[PDB]
RNA sequence: AGUCCCUCCCGCUCGGGAGGGAGGCACUCUGGGGGGACUGCCGGCGAUAAGCCGGAGGAAGGGGCGGGCGACGGUAGGUCAGUAUGCCCCGAAACCCCCGGGCUACACGCGCGCUACAAUGGGCGGGACAAUGGGUGCCGACCCCGAAAGGGGGAGGUAAUCCCCUAAACCCGCCCUCAGUUCGGAUCGCGGGCUGCAACUCGCCCGCGUGAAGCUGGAAUCCCUAGUACCCGCGCGUCAUCAUCGCGC
């Protein structure tokens, strides 16, 4: 459950939640109130970029 | 100075490398050579009895077929 | 603002837009004589019926054709004094009202300025403002040359009608100046063979040009 | 009596312009709100900065400290239900930059999505990146 | 002489000037805070906006009522500038013409048509058109043409 | 009691004009034509009415009614209704030659149309497209 | 003491053929009937694209159906009624009565 | 529209307006049928033919104007991922359901656009005039509440009847006076709403605040011949919600 909301009654305890692919903990702090759960596991992977490859410029085709 | 009237008076036909000049033949209305009949080029359009205004009425256009 | 007498203005006679009448204009050239228009007429405003017969822009009245060429950008595809105007939006394209108040606010300040009828101020720029030779282009082993030729009467009043509203259109462009001012200023000018008018030097650059390549 | 600088709530004022306008040189006072404060306080929006006097200074910083005890509308001040006291403020200057921070270095304390984007200099509101918000140098191939 | 004689703004800036006098027509509250509608940007300018409002609310409702609340709110609308989006049309909000309305009612100058909308008592009639017949004979000492209507 | 009805038409506008014997007093949709803003549009309507001369003006009073169209449509076909009426009650031909010597249109009518719209940039025109590209 | 008729189809030539029945039906007898009376012509247009696939220039295709009509009033007369009750009409036209 | 009855207004009413009712089909409109234009008339050129050029009259003049309809074939052009279908494969997974992710990532190259770089303007108040289409899982007038977005009731409508539906560019008055500005409105903070089973990834709307690049564009290159191009808004498709698009006005 991704869209479930944080509540007062739930802090302190360490849920996992789905991302995707696994389960990512997430150890729910007193300033999470009123927030998504999914907000806290990210369902992307950083982008860190390569060397442009053959076509990625006008000359290079 | 102030250029020399002449009257079209007849049509030849288009000229030009994109047909933008037309051959004509006018009659010089003022001036030492008052009365005498030249060819001449023109650019814009024309028609029998406009009066164009000459710099010079001592050149003459080379005659198309 | 604007006197209530001049907002609800009502003619009585046939004149150029209720105020100006025509009758002592004359035309000095004898060859743009029979294409400056002047007969008797209220509004200068006739729909664009004349645009699908040939020859048929002979019989418009001059003050209509001055309205049209000023209802425009101004430079969309070739630079007017070194720069590209391109006003898009905020143009007079299609605003044929707004053109009709830009020429009547000039023809007030030309009057008051010089204090004669501004049709005939008119016509007197259009005149000095009128080439009288022009150039063809040759191609020669990949070079182009220029050939002298003569200019028919009609495509003189067209140039010089677009070269006044040219002028007009930059001396404003960015500038505290507004639209009939710039004008007014550009049509006395040429009518006083000042270099200071674009068109003026417009004409002379032009004959300078063919003169060289006769 | 006109006086070409005028200092109001720690900053200095034009005193050619018209006082609704004036009044916006202050970092989180728009031209709505300013309008607002001058009908409050009872002067002529279209009068000159330059003729107020210390009275009226005074009146316009007292009004800009708590505008909602003076009748300005709740729905119209800057943070309104503040995070922490929950009543409806209105922060100008170094209070207003220092709130924003706060409200970031929240959203980042808790690794919410937000606070990463915030972090990687990223757009927060749900663009499309693929195209346009470029800034940099073209790579060779 | 009637209301169809004479130019619209003329009328309303003269009708504005004159409902001041009249003690049922004061601006709300909430009148020193508000935008005219969704579609504008800053707040209005004059002082006395409200009167000027409530003056052209009054002509509207003597030529085309009976009108209700949704037909005006379309006639006080426009376009809007949208940031990078193209401009478009949009209505104005309810609540000042909803006040205006009643306002004007208290006064005894409109009426209400169950089901149709509201309408121009005749107490209305007679004051609109005792300041066109006022206006007319001011205007007509400049336009001579003005005197055969 | 002589009444004379007549009918105007330009690109979606229709004008409906009555004449009848008075003392000069002209109107549009129930508003007197001094007041006819923009000025433009006032000179499009009162053309004819000059042409005809003040002794035929101050004697006959005209009511029309016209819908439809733009503000500039709706003051041609007012005009154009307006000469019929005049040529018509008063049954001059000196007057008929007159009107066509200065405008043939106020007496024939203005027959252009919009033309539809074609895919390829179908809101813009009939004939403007879409630019072009190669690479 | 009035009866409404109206008619609908796509086929212009029954809709006169039925009308012109029930005027013959009127004049022979004496009875008074409101004409009848032509109401806009309803037009179905739909616009496709032509290809199956998304490949070659964009060409689109413009269909249309045409729903004509008429209204007839006549009063009701027991010897009349029965006779236009008892025309019946061609498989591609509507008719619907009612009183008034 | 003319004629008649009643009511209400103004300069107090000779005169001039606005509604309602009787009454009419005149005018507009709607849609069936018919007329009208044929190089027919006139003068030239060409051959004396085919035709061309220029005039009258005319609503219209020389395919009258704008559309539909694309020959025998080729392109081993696109489509088996709309449907039809041969062969080859998978056939307890390559078939059938459910939950959560993705197609929305982001040093960068390119196409088509929208908003601008201001006065041929920006703002505030006031005044004008459309057409095409669509509506029962829907269109909703009219009244009430709210600053707005919106909320609560709800006539009429299966529609030439009721509704969407009192467009914008334009005109009048006041403020700003050539400035990164009262030009521009990207980015971000806080708060309030709607649709939906669900709005974080990843929706649309409103209020206050914030205030980036941009001051007219190199070499190159696109569209358009008349109610056309430019400028300005609107309807339908898609659609529970969402239009910088498509087709039309
Ligand atoms: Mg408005
Ligand atoms: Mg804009
Ligand atoms: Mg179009
Ligand atoms: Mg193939
Ligand atoms: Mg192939
Ligand atoms: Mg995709
Ligand atoms: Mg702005
Ligand atoms: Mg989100
Ligand atoms: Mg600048
Ligand atoms: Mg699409």
């Amino acid at each position: 459950c991704r869209d479930m909301i944080v509540l007062p009654e739930m802090v302190g305890l360490t849920i996992y939640v789905h991302n995707g692919k696994e389960f990512v903990p997430v150890e729910i702090k007193p300033e999470m109130i009123g927030h998504y759960l999914g907000e806290f596991a990210p369902t992307r992977k950083r982008v860190q970029h390569g060397a442009p490859g053959i076509g990625a410029t006008r000359s290079s085709m | 100075d102030e250029g020399y009237p002449a009257e079209v008076i007849e049509i030849i036909g288009r000229t030009g490398t994109t047909g933008d000049v037309t051959q004509v033949k006018v009659r010089i209305l003022e001036g030492r050579d008052k009365g005498r009949v030249i060819r001449r080029n023109v650019r814009g359009p024309v028609r029998v009895g406009d009066i164009l205004i000459l710099r010079e009425t001592e050149r003459e256009a080379r005659e198309i077929k | 603002a604007k006197p209530l007498s001049e907002r609800f203005f009502i003619p009585h006679e046939i004149k150029v837009m209720g105020r100006w009448s025509t009758e002592d204009v004359e035309v000095r050239d004898p060859s743009l004589k029979p294409y400056i228009n002047l007969e008797p007429r209220l509004l200068p405003h006739t729909h664009g019926r004349h645009a699908k017969k040939h020859f048929g822009k002979a019989n418009v009245h001059i003050v209509e054709r001055l309205i049209n060429k000023i209802m425009r950008s101004g430079g969309s595809h070739y630079k007017v004094a070194g720069h590209f105007m391109r006003r898009e939006h905020r143009s007079l394209n299609s605003k044929k009202v707004k053109a009709y108040e830009v020429v009547k606010e000039a023809f007030k300040i030309i009057e008051k300025r010089t204090g004669k009828n501004p049709i005939q101020v008119l016509v007197w720029a259009i005149e000095n403002a009128a080439p009288r030779e022009d150039t063809t282009s040759v191609m020669f082993g990949g070079i182009r040359y220029h050939v002298a030729v003569d200019i028919s009467p009609m495509r003189r009043l067209d140039v010089a009608l677009r070269n006044i509203a040219l002028g007009a259109s930059a001396k404003c462009y960015r500038t505290k100046m507004s639209f009939a001012e710039a004008l007014a200023e550009e049509i006395i000018l040429a009518a006083n063979k000042d270099p200071k008018s674009y068109a003026y030097s417009k004409k002379l650059e032009i004959e300078r040009i063919a003169e060289s390549s006769r | 009596d006109f006086r070409h600088i005028v200092r109001v709530a720690g900053v200095d004022l034009d005193g050619n312009k018209q006082l609704r306008w004036a009044l916006t040189a202050i970092k989180g006072v728009g031209i709505n709100f300013a309008t607002m404060v001058c009908r409050v306080a009872g002067l002529d929006p279209f009068m000159k900065a330059g003729y107020l006097t210390d009275e009226q200074v005074k009146k316009i910083e007292e009004i800009l400290q708590d505008p909602v005890a003076h009748g300005i509308p709740r729905w119209a001040v800057n943070r309104p239900k503040d995070y922490e006291t929950g009543r409806d403020l209105h922060l100008i200057t170094a209070k207003l930059d220092m709130a924003i921070r706060e409200d970031i270095m929240r959203l980042r304390r808790i690794r919410a999505y937000r606070g990463i984007r915030h972090e990687l200099g990223l757009p927060v509101r749900g663009q499309r990146t693929r195209s346009n918000f470029r800034r940099g140098q073209t790579v060779g191939v | 002489a009637t209301v169809y004689d004479v130019p619209g703004d003329l009328l309303v800036e003269r009708v504005a000037q004159r409902l001041k006098e009249i003690p049922e027509i004061k601006p709300p509250e909430w009148a020193p805070f508000v935008k005219t509608g969704r579609h504008k940007e800053r707040l209005p300018e004059q002082e006395d906006w409200w009167y000027y409002r409530v003056a052209s609310i009054l002509r509207r409702v003597y030529l085309d009522g009976p009108v209700g609340i949704e037909r005006l709110r379309t006639y006080y609308g426009g376009r809007k500038n949208r940031g990078h989006a193209p401009e478009r049309f949009y209505k104005a909000g309810g609540s000042i013409i909803r006040k205006a309305l009643q306002q004007l009612e208290a006064a005894g100058f409109v009426e209400k048509v169950p089901g149709k909308g509201r309408v121009i008592t005749p107490k209305g009639r007679s004051f609109l058109d005792k300041i066109a017949t006022e206006l007319k004979k001011e205007l007509e000492e400049i336009i001579p043409e003005l005197k055969k209507y | 009691m002589r009444i004379i009805q007549t009918t105007g038409k330009r690109k979606t506008a229709i004008a409906r004009a009555v004449i009848r014997e008075g003392k000069g007093r002209v109107r549009i949709n129930g508003k007197p034509v001094e007041l006819v803003e923009p000025e433009i549009a006032r000179f499009t309507i009162l053309e004819p009415l000059i042409l005809a001369g003040e002794e035929i003006w101050n004697s006959v009073d005209i009511d029309v009614k016209v819908q439809g169209g733009g503000f500039m449509g709706q003051a041609e076909a007012a005009r154009i209704a307006i000469a019929r009426a005049l040529v018509e009650w008063t049954g001059d031909m000196n007057l008929k030659e007159k009107f066509i010597k200065y405008d043939r249109t106020m007496l024939v009518g203005d027959p252009r149309r919009t033309e539809p719209h074609k895919p390829n940039r179908s809101t813009k025109g009939p004939r403007a497209k879409r630019q072009k590209s190669y690479r | 003491q009035k009866a409404r008729i109206k008619l609908a189809s796509t086929n212009v030539r029954s809709l006169e053929e039925v009308a012109n029945q029930i005027k013959q039906i009127a004049e022979r007898t004496g009875v008074r009937m409101s004409g009848p009376i032509p109401l806009p012509t309803k037009r179905i247009r739909i616009v496709t694209r032509k290809s199956p696939d998304g490949e070659g220039s964009a060409t689109f295709d413009r269909w249309e159906l045409r729903i004509h009509k008429r209204l007839i009033d006549i009063e009701a007369d027991e010897r009349a009624m029965r006779q236009i009750m008892r025309i019946r009409v061609p498989e591609d036209v509507t008719i619907e009565i009612e009183l008034i």
